[PDB]
RNA sequence: GUCAGGUAGAGAAUACUAAGGCGUACGAGUGAACUAUGGUUAAGGAACUCGGCAAAAUGCCCCCGUAACUUCGGGAGAAG
RNA sequence: AAUUCCUUGUCGGGUAAGUUCCGACCUGCACGAAUGGCGUAACGACUUCUCAACUGUCUCAACCAUAGACUCGGCGAAAU
RNA sequence: ACCUCGAUGUCGGCUCGUCGCAUCCUGGGGCUGGAGCAGGUCCCAAGGGUUGGGCUGUUCGCCCAUUAAAGCGGCACGCGAGCUGGGUUUAGAACGUCGUGAGACAGUUCGGUCUCUAUCCGCCGCGCGCGUCAGAAGCUUGAGGAAACCUGUCCCUAGUACGAGAGGACCGGGACGGACGAACCUCUGGUAUACCAGUUGUCCCACCAGGGGCACGGCUGGAUAGCCACGUUCGGACAGGAUAACCGCUGAAAGCAUCUAAGCGGGAAACCUCUUCCAAGACCAGGCUUCUCACCCUCUAGGAGGGAUAAGGCCCCCCGCAGACCACGGGAUUGAUAGACCAGACCUGGAAGCCUAGUAAUAGGUGCAGGGAACUGGCACUAACCGGCCGAAAACUUAC
């Protein structure tokens, strides 16, 4: 129950899959270059989900060409089209910040079975 | 003429533009107002409209206040405030008893919002005036946050008026100019104003058409 | 910092007059049939016999 | 419950935790205690949350109560007597009554009581 | 969020490894450089074969930052390291290859040649 | 100057604790500034300053591995 | 030069930038051989300069707790 | 050598400023040996702005990157009852030098206690009293104050004017920034001493299991609200008036000429308005309204003194994102003010007990589990009380 729920309900998106920290996801992001509009996929592990309602955000971590990259999105952002979940992770906490210090094999997350 | 309405700051949230840009917004309950009095150059020496806002039990209204509402023929309200108008042609647009709603504004209009800023209590000079304070080390003795010198010497042998010092901060009338109204919700009676507005949630604000960008 | 001068009789008294007590407001309560005076703050306790009416 | 805004009773957070636990134990054992008004006002919400665990009554609730109340005899009283007694009352298990100030420091004093009426 | 005395990894093959930030350009008293901001820097470490040796003063553009940067859409980008590309006066790299991903912000700041050579733009 | 419980521990260090002994003599409140004493901090990392002052850091045990130089003992717990 | 006034001498090194520092030159105001001269492994809470690591020293400051400060009751000074 | 030797603490730095203009930048102009760009010089102009580093105790100065610019000065070379204490300038020690020596050196070197509970004025904030010709309440006018006032780059006009070429505009439009200030907490980020989880040592709850006390909140991983910046949003106008330097029009004295002597005009970030805030203790103590508009007694029939009331207010009481206290704001049973309770949101991350698998450490099921503060909505269960104290009118003159 929130004071401003009657405003936010208009912008809440309905096509959001259920996902948790530790899941591997594919975030299809709209990107503009010049006048043409294309979709760029950001594949990585969800490391955190914070907030609520129309202001809830989630962060995805990828390793790209030897450099760690983190990307944070409003869950209900209209700049995303599809979020696709790929694997469920086995994690023991809500926030996976410890992954920021780990590389390679040790950075791997266990899957749900 | 310069439109305006009384309202309550409900809180802040986030909406998205049609080009998907994020817009921080404060939600203002631009609740119905009633014109309770008209000020005229011939009666009062200036032109203004008096507005009343907010529900109140008649048990709570004091008798001289009830007498003024009764003379206007309207039910009492908690908050009464004037909007100053430049001219009598603008006054002619209002009548006692008339109701005003959020729909006086349209999307993309620029507004000034007036409210009382949050109280900060007795504030030091670092917080209240942005003083740099002093070093945390290198021998500095018990002056880490102290204001330093407050004047010259024998001449003028006194502290000037206006010297910035510690003291009560906040709880001031503040007007934020040229805020964009992102959306008007006629059904909920709400204004979504881009950006911040002064005051705590639940506090009285006055939304007027921007002087500079109106 | 020390006082530079002695303080006049008048100046001393003016300030010193601000050091004073204020009387408590008192209300009547019937206890053991007798009517006693107690602070309104203690009204509920006095009826419940939790106040030592000496 | 809502944490203390200002400095904690007893001059430390740890002393306050112990003080609240001791005061709750005393309150449940005797049914009525007299203390300083700030301590009484701080105890009221803390004691009422314990009584709620007692009303629920399950083993889980018992262990939760035991995290704060080390007097096992008082725990027994909470779950066999005070809990059942309040089954039909929804909140408001305690009452605060202001009493005379203390002589040696003029401390405002209050009695806190379990409600017995219903 | 780079400033004077901040060290950055070099993201190109000019032969520098580390640079030290000397000045954020674009105004008096300007504190912080982010992605797409030009700095003046000194080379603190170089590969033995490099074309640019230790001690040279160079111009560079920040391409990666550890401090998360906000985008118009309300999204954020964050990298594990601070990295810059050594530039010449025509905003072109002095090197031929860019290493690692770069921020979208470089496109808005007109460093097209860098965007072209980057293996990924995020 | 004389006694030296227990569990961790190399220990009479240190943490908790037994026997035994205390709560030691102004208190009660209260989210002001400010001072003191502790705590945490995005990004940057000596840019502070007379000076890295003060903090932070390093820290234990068992292996591996240790340069210049030297009075041939050392350096050395070098370093890593 | 713990000695050089002129002097931040001059050249080289270190730094993006070095009146300090290190290596040299000799024009030693005003070194010099037991008021010992020149070196020297080891040693130093000595003094000086550089680097790594580390950090609220700083960019730039924010927040928390405790002791005072503040309020109420009691006692009740001082310099001037 | 006039004040101070029965004491007026120094250089440099730090903090905080305030004033002058002999102006460093931005603004307005005359003349150029001013083609243009870019300058030189002189006049007007103080609104705002005027960077960070290396060396040195340094000021100064040199240098490295920038900038529209990195102004010069006064205020006890502003500021040590505000901080520092590196230099200098006590006592230790040493070098060079001088002295037979004790010692000495605007020569050098290493080291070397920075005290004070603010009485008065002054300044920043906050109350109490009385007044504003009855007692009260809502909304106000604005005399007079305060704050704010910076600026760049790129793109059009235009590769046009000008110019052999090289180069390259004025004026007029638009976009995007730096620094600074304000409000605010949706986002990002920080904090978290009654939130959740993990975990070390030890003691305890007889014991197992499950927990608790202490060790920085023991430590570690997270963390809503509040507060906050590294975050978010907004600001500096636009227009008008009177001017400066300067440009003039129309014109004599002086048949010509002259911006001036009579008159009439252009003209700047300075000035007055304009924008934001304070403001009637503005003693000329204002204005527009609304409410109460009422009664007893005593002195002598003058003026007073006392008591009880009205509108209203205060204190007590439940509280606040209001707060040092006080004040301020709300609630006070005809009541959701606070707590509890119920539910949601959010934080944590899968409780206990039991069952199952494994020799066991442990894992899985029951189960978006259990625990829990601040935010939201319900709910009189608890507390806001069977109440005290304040608080309303001498007349008289003239005009109508
Ligand atoms: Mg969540
Ligand atoms: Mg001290
Ligand atoms: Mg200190
Ligand atoms: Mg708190
Ligand atoms: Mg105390
Ligand atoms: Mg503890
Ligand atoms: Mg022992
Ligand atoms: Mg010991
Ligand atoms: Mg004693
Ligand atoms: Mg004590
Ligand atoms: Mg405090
Ligand atoms: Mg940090
Ligand atoms: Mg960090
Ligand atoms: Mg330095
Ligand atoms: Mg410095
Ligand atoms: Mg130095
Ligand atoms: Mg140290
Ligand atoms: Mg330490
Ligand atoms: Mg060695
Ligand atoms: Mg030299
Ligand atoms: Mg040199
Ligand atoms: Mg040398
Ligand atoms: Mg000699
Ligand atoms: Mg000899
Ligand atoms: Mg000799
Ligand atoms: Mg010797
Ligand atoms: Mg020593
Ligand atoms: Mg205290
Ligand atoms: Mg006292
Ligand atoms: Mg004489
Ligand atoms: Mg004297
Ligand atoms: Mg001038
Ligand atoms: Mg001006
Ligand atoms: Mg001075
Ligand atoms: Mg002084
Ligand atoms: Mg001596
Ligand atoms: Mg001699
Ligand atoms: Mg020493
Ligand atoms: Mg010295
Ligand atoms: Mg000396
Ligand atoms: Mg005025
Ligand atoms: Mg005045
Ligand atoms: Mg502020
Ligand atoms: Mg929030
Ligand atoms: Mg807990
Ligand atoms: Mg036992
Ligand atoms: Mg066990
Ligand atoms: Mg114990
Ligand atoms: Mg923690
Ligand atoms: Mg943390
Ligand atoms: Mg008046
Ligand atoms: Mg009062």
């Amino acid at each position: 129950m929130n004071t401003l729920d009657f405003v936010d309900q208009a912008s809440l998106r309905d096509d959001i899959p259920t996902f948790s920290p530790g899941d591997t996801v594919n975030v299809h992001v709209k990107v503009i270059e010049g006048s043409k509009e294309r979709i760029q996929v950001f594949k990585g592990v969800v490391i955190r989900r914070q907030g609520g309602g129309i202001s809830e955000t989630f962060t995805v971590r990828k390793e790209s060409y030897g450099v760690g990259v983190e990307r944070t999105f409003p869950v209900h952002s209209p700049n995303i089209d599809h979020i696709d979940v790929l694997t469920r992770g086995d994690v023991r906490r809500a926030k996976l910040y410890y992954l920021r210090e780990l590389r390679g094999k040790k950075a791997k997350i266990k899957e749900k079975r | 003429a310069r439109k305006g309405i009384l309202g309550t700051k409900l809180g802040m949230t986030q909406v998205f533009d049609e080009n998907n840009k994020v817009v921080p917004v404060t939600v203002v309950k631009a609740g119905p107002n009633v014109v309770t009095r008209i000020r005229t150059t011939e009666r009062d020496g200036y032109s203004a409209v008096q507005l009343a806002y907010g529900e109140i039990s008649p048990r709570k209204v004091i008798k001289p206040v009830a007498g003024q509402f009764a003379a206007a023929g309207v039910n009492p309200r908690r908050h009464v405030a004037e909007l100053r108008l430049d001219d009598e042609a603008a006054v002619a647009e209002y009548e006692v008893g008339q109701e005003l709603t959020a729909e006086i504004f349209s999307d993309g209009a620029y507004v000034d919002v007036t409210g009382t800023s949050k109280g900060k209590g007795f504030a030091g000079t670092m917080k209240r005036h942005g003083f740099r304070g002093q070093g945390a080390a290198h021998g500095a003795q018990a002056v880490h946050r102290r204001p330093g010198s407050i004047g010259g010497c024998a001449t003028p042998g006194r502290v000037f008026k206006g010297t910035r010092m510690s003291g009560r901060m906040g709880n001031d009338r503040v007007t934020t100019q040229n805020l964009k109204v992102h959306k008007v919700d006629a059904e909920n009676g709400v204004l979504l104003i881009k950006g911040a507005i002064p005051g705590r949630n639940g506090g009285l604000v006055v939304v007027r058409s921007a002087i500079k960008r109106g | 910092a020390v006082p530079k001068r002695r303080m006049s009789r008048a100046n001393t008294r003016s300030r010193r007059a601000q050091w004073k007590a204020e009387a408590p407001g008192l209300v009547t309560v019937s206890v053991a049939g007798q009517q006693r005076k107690v602070p309104r703050r203690l009204l509920k306790a006095a009826r419940l016999g939790l106040v030592d009416l000496d | 419950p809502k944490p203390t805004k200002g400095p904690r009773l007893g001059g430390s957070s740890s002393h306050q935790s112990a003080l609240l636990a001791n005061l709750a134990t005393s309150l449940f054992e005797h049914g009525r205690i007299k203390t300083t008004e700030p301590k009484a006002r701080a105890l009221r919400p803390y004691a009422e949350k314990l009584i709620t665990h007692a009303k629920k009554g399950a083993l889980h609730n018992r262990r939760e109560v035991m995290k704060k109340i080390r007097d096992k005899d008082v725990v027994h009283t909470l779950f066999a007597e005070i809990g059942p007694f309040y089954a039909d009352r929804n909140g408001g298990y305690t009452r605060i009554i202001k009493v005379e100030n203390r002589k040696g420091d003029n401390a405002p004093m209050a009695v806190i009581e379990l409600v017995r009426e219903k | 969020m780079i400033q004077q005395e901040s060290r950055l990894k070099v993201a190109d093959n000019t032969g520098a490894k580390e640079i030290l930030c000397i000045r954020v350009l674009g105004g008096s008293s300007r504190r912080y450089a982010g992605i797409g901001d030009v700095i003046v820097a000194t080379v603190k470490d170089a590969i033995p074969g490099g074309n640019v040796k230790r001690g040279d003063v160079v111009k560079a553009v920040v391409v990666r930052t550890v401090k998360e940067r906000r985008r118009a859409d309300g999204s954020y980008i964050k990298f594990d390291e601070n990295a810059a590309v050594i530039i010449k006066n025509d905003n072109d790299p002095r090197g031929t290859r860019i290493f690692g991903p770069v921020g979208r912000e470089l496109r808005e700041k007109k460093f097209m040649k860098i965007v072209s050579l980057a293996p990924e733009v995020l």
